């Protein structure tokens, strides 16, 4: 698994690739990292599946009922804190979740990390999964706050396009989201063979 | 630790023998195993002291009440019944076999073995360390019909065999006959054990 | 486990009067990719080939001690090893470390040097051969080569027929598992000619 | 003491446009004998629904009971029949509740969607799921994947016209990928149970395998 | 792996299945488990293939420097003391769990070898995965002094029977007859199982692989 | 961990190194020469266990100078790097292994350039560039997205710098200087030391 | 339980034409010692239902005591309605399989033989709670010594008779007895049919050692 | 490994941590603050256990600024030093204890400057100067011989600086930058961040 | 396994279980554990099946070169010393008894036990893991001067009770009798051998 | 243990501290942890004083019996190089020696730390034992390639008083050296609670 994330002058980028394994088995190349809490609120999943897709929908169950009581979308950093929370009652029962969670509030676009030893950071970029490391590599080589969209777009696609390159577990798909103060977009699913022949091009 | 229990036309005979170790170094070598639970029985305890002390104790208890609710002397499956259900419930806890034998006026004399929670009526019975060492002398020797006498002679045999071969066994003989009459107690010394061959 | 700590796959397929011989290009440690066109399939004549799956470190070995014993053997005789003859030094070969074995298993697959009789054949860790008659397969993705060889493998396929089996039977084997791929080198092993053909795959 | 057993088993769902296949072996095998050649792995939920279950048999046998009341509580409490979609959310919570004592199951969920489409839901043992377009699980589950990649999903080809899957053909392709996976893998054998979910009901087919 | 032997009226019957199998997947429909040790002398094999295989060829060696140095035929004793007295050496590290039998000048003999080099002289044995199965039906139906057909049948029902009860064998029944005369190797004695004659069809043109490179070298 | 890097180009071949020595928790040298020179043309990069680095790489060289004292010319890159793996593969089952991670870098008249990747377990693999260490991890994606195949020798060193950068900010250990070095066709050239 | 003592070993349970034939020794091993050589291992649950149990003793004792409880339970009511082979195959199920998810089995692999309603009925349920019904059954050692001979003769004819069932339940014993170090030869054969269960016992099987002398 | 370091002067305390916030062997954030404002002048420094230590911290900090809320006046560092140590003891025995590391430095206006240092097993102590981390093995022997009781702020801050100057050559970790406050009787005062 | 050697004035009777077990599987119920060294010695094997025929051979091939060497019938002594000697070399390897039972013109017939390197004569021995369970029956039923018939039924009843309650012994008793004329084999099979108590 | 090296312009210091101990036992607080190999050559001793000493003194057998047959005194790298391979033959044997090989031949100063597990490097400070991080720091923050003489041997007598004031396992004397171009000089033998009391007063 790999999942990047960075905010740069237009909004917030989130895009992940879509392998599951089970050992050295591929069991799909067409899993879904991103979770859509709400229109302007999103969550990635690295680690356990069964544990992040549980607690990422525990958290989304969360938000909207927050939303119902105060009246008002929950903030991203609330968000964020309340899986910190959710998963540290649990420390140390091998559960097995890497996730950022990205959207844009009152305080303009938020991006925090959160795992399950109870980390919760506030930051610019954020990359997990086992190639994190490699998604780092070009990410951090490529990034610039003053991106525009469509270099914002393209330097996640290399990110991610390279990870799988490299890391055994991670592949198929590049998922790709952009987090705008109306709310997140949808901005591709290209598979990663056609990126990386291109890139070889 | 050898324990033996044989039934009679009229009642039961048990004995055992005096040894409690703790490793190589003996720490009684004339304790009494057999202990009575009601007035016409009794058992014979073999394994862990504590345990079987313990559980014989809450058994006597569990009878004595159990007596006395039913105006009448308890039965003999009674008793290993309620061995049998503290054994079993507490099978990873204890370690000790309570032999049960004795006599009441519904099913003549009767032994029961309660080894683990598991109970089975036989004509004769034998546990504890020292009892494989006789298995195939009782089985040679053992007779349908055999009286009071005899069986005490047979117990006493049996005993006396695994308590000379078995390093956990050893000091003198407890022998106890229950019948309608009563109890009758019968001590063999370390002198008046019955000889074999010791070359 | 010691055989998938680099990863790979090799397959052996019958045709009728041709063999082909196809395996992944990858070397990596773990999860890391290190190249994506390591040799694992070496040449042991015109019409003879062995693809050795496993640790690297011993799949060079062996390929390296086995072409040792082969060039002796064929300065000795005056004649070109024969395909069941290699699969023999190959069994003691791997038999002598009986308690401390190299990591591989290897695959023959060739044509007789005077008959030009398809053969194939595979080896365990240890030695043991294994001659079938339609497909050998060895790798941390056996399991899926075996489902694509079962039901793709047919009874005298042509050339062409035999290359488009294996190569399906190798790509589709290959990107289900998750330490074998970037790139698959197929041989197909003729009379006359032997074709080396690299197909379109999966790079992740 | 182990709490587990393996007892082998293959199970297979296809989704069609207007049908779902759920076909699985009928060996129950436990260390190198086996328990008997007849018991099918698949299962009927409702109308539309059949969960293909291999693994653990005691926790097979557990999980489609539980299945079962659950959705008798929720027709009493809705008024409804759970759809395809429904169990396979509520599936996952089930699985995940044992998070820490695990059902030993994968589970194959085959049936029709609300637009009457066929539907296939995969999941893994903790209970994380998805919807496919065809999905192997057990014993078998890497010889069988592959084969339908290539065959259904069209991988790896060329110049290939990708014509949707009819029933014929995947009734076809079920046969022949489970009688070459009774050929290597000795935990499939036997018979194979074939269930095909239309909108007009389900209905079964039985084919011998290798006993062998 | 299911593998027996039973002595009969004038001779041994040696059987043995065809498959050989990597943990639970098959990997040889077809494999041989009736190994030459001399002309009126085989071995079936179970336990470790390639130790087996060793084995047997280093005993069928062996005895064929003995027999051309003496100029006789090879007693059936003789296997099994080199047999055991090698395996004894390795201490059971060797697994090789053999059925010797054979037809020499003292008349048949059937003997049973274990891993660790102990053996055991019998008129009927049985090893590998399929042991017990075929133990099983040479129990109930075993006779002294069996005709040469007789035998032959309760052979084959005897691995036919490890054959669909253990999961570790399978495929096709092979057998064995040594007599006094004779030998008989029955490759495929009996093929009580096979697959489907293919319901659907997928094939592939002259085309249907991407190619990124080539290169074609004449011979 | 240590970190080696190795980027081939058309006509040359530039490695890298840290220079740092460590000790548990401290650093007790910060010019440490990880570089072997085998030859006029063959460098040697090996990191890994302490002591075993020196000893394996030291006994590589003397082979190595006297293969070329003992028949005129020196051994080729190719040659040199299958005479380290075969040495390194047999002590691989001996009771004394050599725990290195190696990079060998050489320039070759008629092969040209060349640089080999090799593992403690004796693995040998051709390569266009490499890595060893932590710092692999975090810097292979960037050779990967930015190497070409006729890069030339002044954007090589830019990429170089790239992946020292990298290790500069994302990179949990501290290693402030790294050894640069060139091979061509006239020989082994020290470049500047790359420090932050 | 955690560590099983006694324990009895093979069970072997064949269909019939109109019921269901059982056989069990009856021997209690302590390890690898014949301690108990009088013991039966086969229940009578109710007029068509009867129960093999192998493996601990003390467990079977327990499960034979809850049964019974229940059997008699049910009959005070009295309103027509009796549980059926398939029922107590199920509650057995469940108990057994409550127990493994507990950490806490009950060491014991069982047989259900019963007839009702002109069917026979044959379950087998384990410690584990994996249950499932066949033609034949047979636990422990009995399932690579007995059940192979049970599994060639329903092969030749899926549909046998009383007898039949019986000297073939017979000709099983006598191999178990042989090949098989924690058996005894007295057993026990308990039938099922219209009429009830009948339990018949202690049986001995002819054995021949002709072979010593080969 | 995290660095804390605390050095208290006549009528101030200067503390500095390191901003680092690591995953293995990546830094996922450098600007990570380590520093929790207890009250107007008190400052928890804490680091450890990934969780342990914003759990606890901020457990802690909830309770601080309750008492104010519930009495009008807040805690004095001395009474805030032991509710911390109390707490962190009594879940030291139970099934969820907390691994963390802390220094409580404040201001008191009767009392003056504390720093109290704090282990995990909850061991309170008061010191002049203190440190935390493998980083306080190579700085507690500088502060040992250039700490006075009566050192000016203006001189602690170059004592800190040669504290962190000494990591930076010397520990083999990447701690590029530190947060540096100090805390008189005017209250928390931020200082210009030490970066190298 | 049950093995077991009695002396007599002018031979010895030595005798044995025929059960070979591989766990709960009867691997050989019909096995001779009797094997002869010399023409009048014998020895009961026990333990690892592999060891004691390993050893058994190897005794057999030494003796066999000293009987030649010395051109005399060895003695019963030399055979057990010869055995005592490779079992107490190799007691960290070998996992097997082989009792030494037989006779020669010096000394008579003699019963030697060889357990683990140590070695000693007595009048009758009981080895094997069923022996345990007989201890107690031959210690009360053996008498000094019995005869060739006395002995053998007194072997017989023994092994018999063993087999019974040993799971690890069964099958058929064979029987041997060693004299100055010879030796006569006999083999006890499952219909003829002894009854007891089996209740 | 703590023992410190450091080369400046007037050649080379070497100090130590004299304590040992077996467990929290202080078995002596006069133990001499630098050997004399010859006039212009020394070594330190820290780990396991058994090892330390049976080495370094095997070291100077083959020194001399180096200037005996070459007909001059071995070099401070060769003498190193000597020491690293002799405790190499022995390596995972659990021997636990770091020692400094201090000298001064044609090469002009030598310092070289060689430990148990073979590594060996040239440099121009170390510090080796227990207490040598405290030592360091000290160290460090004194060091100046022109110090005086005298500055030297205060910045000696500094870093080792310090380190036996942290570490438990440092203590007793420090006994200093002075290496020269024409020979090695003892400097003092102060008794580290004397220096300690004067730091703080």
């Amino acid at each position: 698994t790999t999942t990047l994330a960075f905010k740069f002058q237009h909004g917030v980028i989130v895009a992940v690739d879509s392998r599951a394994t089970a050992g050295n088995y591929i069991s799909s190349s067409r899993v879904n990292k991103v979770i859509e809490i709400n229109p302007s609120l999103l969550g990635t999943m690295s680690g356990c599946a069964a544990d992040c897709q549980y607690w990422e929908r525990l958290l989304a169950k969360e938000c909207r009922l927050y939303y119902l009581r105060n009246g008002e979308r929950i903030s991203v950093s609330a968000a964020s804190k309340l899986l910190s929370n959710m998963v540290y009652q649990y420390r140390g029962m091998d559960l097995s979740m890497g996730s950022m969670i990205c959207g844009w509030d009152k305080k303009g676009p938020g991006l925090y990390y959160v795992d399950q030893n109870g980390t919760r950071l506030s930051g610019n970029m954020f990359s997990t999964g086992s190639g994190s490391t490699y998604a780092y590599g070009v990410m951090d080589s490529g990034y610039q706050p003053s991106l525009s969209p469509e270099e914002a777009y393209e330097l996640g696609r290399r990110a991610i396009t390279y990870a799988t390159h490299r890391d055994s577990y991670s592949g198929g798909i590049i998922n790709m989201y952009h987090m705008k103060e109306d709310g997140w977009v949808k901005v591709e699913s290209t598979d990663v063979n056609e990126l990386l022949h291109q890139y070889q091009e | 630790t050898t324990i033996m229990a044989v039934e009679f036309d009229g009642g039961v005979v048990v004995g055992s023998d005096s040894r409690v170790s703790a490793g190589e170094a003996v720490v009684n070598r004339a304790f009494n195993k057999l202990s009575p639970l009601h007035q016409h029985i009794y058992c014979a305890l073999s394994g862990s002291a504590a345990d079987a002390q313990a559980m014989a104790d809450m058994a006597a208890y569990q009878l004595e009440l159990h007596g006395l609710e039913l105006e009448e002397p308890p039965l003999v499956l009674a008793a290993a019944n309620v061995v049998r259900n503290i054994s079993y419930k507490y099978r990873e806890d204890l370690s000790a076999h309570l032999m049960i034998a004795g006599w009441d006026r519904r099913d003549g004399g009767q032994v029961y073995g309660t080894m683990g929670g598991m109970l089975t009526r036989q004509p004769f019975a034998i546990g504890g360390s020292g009892s494989t060492y006789i298995y195939g002398y009782v089985d040679a020797a053992y007779k349908p019909g055999m009286s009071p006498e005899e069986c005490r002679s047979f117990t006493t045999n049996a005993i006396a065999l695994a308590m000379n071969r078995d390093g956990s066994s050893g000091g003198v003989i407890h022998l106890v006959t229950i019948t309608a009459a009563g109890v009758d107690y019968q001590v063999i010394l370390g002198n008046e054990l019955p000889k074999f061959y010791d070359e | 486990s010691i055989m998938s700590y680099n990863g790979g796959a090799v397959m052996a397929m019958k045709g009728k009067n041709c063999v082909a011989i196809a395996a992944d290009r990858r070397f990596g440690i773990q999860a890391q990719m290190v190249t994506t066109d390591f040799q694992k399939i070496f040449p042991m004549g015109d019409r003879l080939y062995i693809g050795l799956a496993g640790l690297a470190t011993d799949v060079q070995t062996v390929a390296q001690r086995l072409k040792f014993r082969l060039n002796l053997y064929e300065l000795k005789e005056g004649r070109q090893i024969k395909p069941y003859t290699l699969m023999s030094m190959v069994a003691n070969l791997l038999y002598e470390k009986r308690f401390g074995p190299y990591y591989t298993e290897p695959v023959i697959a060739g044509l007789d040097p005077k008959t030009f009789k398809p053969f194939i054949c595979s080896l365990d860790l240890i030695g043991c051969p294994m001659v079938t008659d339609d497909f050998v397969v060895s790798g941390t993705c056996s399991e899926q080569m075996y489902g694509m060889c079962e039901s793709l493998w047919e009874p005298n396929m042509d050339p062409e027929h035999l290359f488009e089996t294996i190569s399906q039977a190798m790509l589709n084997a290959v990107d289900r598992d998750a330490v074998s791929g970037m790139g698959v080198i197929v041989h197909i092993i003729e009379k006359d000619k032997i074709t080396t053909r690299t197909l379109k795959a999966r790079m992740d | 003491f182990s709490p587990y057993a393996f007892n082998g088993g293959t199970v297979l769902a296809i989704a069609g446009e207007d049908f779902s296949i759920v076909a699985s072996d009928t060996r129950l095998s436990e260390g190198f004998s086996i328990h008997t050649r007849d018991s099918p792995k698949c299962y009927k939920l409702t109308d539309k629904t059949v969960i293909g279950c291999s693994g653990f048999h005691g926790d097979c046998l557990t999980l489609t009971k539980i299945i079962e009341a659950r959705l008798k509580m929720y027709k009493h409490s809705n008024n409804k029949t759970m759809t395809t979609g429904a169990i396979a959310a509520m599936l996952s919570t089930i699985l995940y509740s044992r998070r820490f004592f695990p059902y030993y199951v994968y589970n194959i969920i085959g049936g029709l969607d609300e637009e009457g489409k066929g539907a296939v839901y995969s999941f893994d043992p903790v209970g994380s799921y998805q919807r496919d377009s065809f999905k192997a699980g057990g014993s078998a589950s890497a010889m069988l994947q592959p084969l339908l990649d290539n065959q259904v999903g069209f991988k790896n080809m060329q110049n290939v016209e990708h014509v949707p899957l009819s029933l014929d053909r995947a009734m076809r392709l079920v046969k022949d990928v489970f009688i070459s996976a009774a050929e290597r893998d000795v935990y499939t054998g036997d018979a194979l149970r074939i269930c095909i979910v239309t909108k007009e009901g389900i209905r079964e087919e039985t084919v011998p395998l290798r006993k062998d | 792996t299911t593998i027996a032997g039973l002595v009969f009226r004038d001779g041994v019957i040696l059987g043995a299945d065809t498959r050989a199998t990597n943990d639970s997947v098959v990997m040889d429909k077809n494999c041989e488990k009736i190994h030459f040790i001399a002309p009126k002398i085989y071995c079936c094999g179970a336990g470790v293939a390639a130790d087996a295989e060793m084995t047997t060829r280093m005993a069928a060696s062996n005895m064929e420097l003995h027999s051309l140095s003496t100029g006789r035929e090879p007693r059936v004793t003789t296997v099994t003391r080199l047999l055991r007295q090698t395996l004894f050496r390795y201490r059971g590290h060797v697994g090789a769990s053999l059925l010797v039998g054979g037809v020499d000048f003292s008349g048949p003999q059937l003997y049973s070898v274990h891993p660790h080099g102990s053996y055991s002289r019998l008129p009927f044995t049985a090893l590998g995965s399929g042991q017990d199965a075929a133990l099983a039906v040479l129990e109930d139906r075993f006779q002294p002094n069996m005709t040469l057909e007789a035998a032959q049948e309760l052979l084959v029902e005897a691995i036919t029977a490890g054959i669909l009860g253990d999961l570790g064998s399978g495929g096709s029944v092979d057998a064995c007859v040594i007599t006094g005369t004779g030998a008989k190797l029955l490759r495929t004695l009996s093929s009580p199982t096979k697959p489907t004659e293919r319901p659907s069809q997928y094939y592939f043109a002259p085309g249907t692989t991407a190619v990124q490179s080539q290169t074609v070298k004449p011979l | 961990m240590e970190y080696l890097i190795g980027i081939q180009g058309p006509d040359y071949v530039l490695v890298a190194s840290d220079q740092v020595a460590a000790s548990s928790i401290v650093q007790m040298k910060d010019d440490h020469d990880k570089m072997f020179k085998m030859s006029e043309k063959i460098l040697l990069l090996c990191v890994g266990e302490a002591g075993d680095t020196v000893q394996f790489a030291e006994y590589i060289q003397k082979n190595v100078q006297l293969y070329k004292m003992r028949n005129g010319y020196e051994l080729s890159p190719t040659a040199a790097a299958n005479f380290t793996r075969r040495n390194l593969a047999d002590c691989l089952r001996s009771r004394t292994p050599y725990h290195v991670n190696l990079l060998l870098a050489g320039y070759d008249e008629h092969e040209g350039p060349a640089l080999y990747y090799m593992d403690y377990l004796a693995a040998l693999a051709k390569a266009p560039f490499a890595a060893h260490g932590y710092g692999a991890f975090l810097t292979l994606s960037i050779l990967d997205r930015y190497y070409t195949p006729t890069i030339s020798r002044e954007r090589a060193v830019e990429l170089l710098r790239k992946c020292l950068e990298e290790l500069q900010k994302r990179f949990i250990l501290n290693l402030p200087t790294f050894s640069v070095r060139i091979i061509d066709k006239n020989g082994i050239h020290d470049l500047d030391n790359i420090s932050f | 339980t955690q560590n099983p003592m006694v324990t009895g070993t093979s069970v072997l349970g064949v269909k019939f034409e109109g019921g269901v034939v059982i056989a069990a020794d009856m021997l209690g091993s302590y390890g690898s010692l014949a301690r108990f050589r009088n013991i039966s291992r086969i229940m009578r649950v109710n007029d068509s239902t009867m129960l093999g149990a192998s493996g601990d003793y003390a467990d079977f004792q327990y499960l034979k005591q809850v049964l019974g409880q229940m059997v008699i339970d049910e009959e005070l009511l009295g309103d027509g309605h009796s549980y059926s082979p398939r029922a107590i195959h199920s509650w057995l199920t469940r108990a057994m399989y409550s127990r493994r998810s507990k950490m806490n089995p009950l060491w014991n692999t069982m047989v259900i033989g019963g007839y009702a309603d002109g069917e026979s009925f044959l379950g087998y349920v384990d410690m584990l709670g994996v249950a499932y019904e066949a033609p034949s059954l047979a636990t422990g050692y009995g399932a690579y010594l007995a059940q192979p001979l049970l599994r060639e003769v329903l092969e030749k004819q899926p549909v046998l008779s009383q007898t039949e069932a019986r000297e073939l339940v017979e000709r099983c014993m006598r191999v178990l007895y042989y090949r098989d170090a924690r058996s005894y030869n007295r057993f026990q054969i308990a039938t099922v049919t219209e009429k009830g269960v009948e339990i018949e016992g202690p049986l001995s099987a002819e054995t021949n050692w002709e072979i010593a002398h080969m």
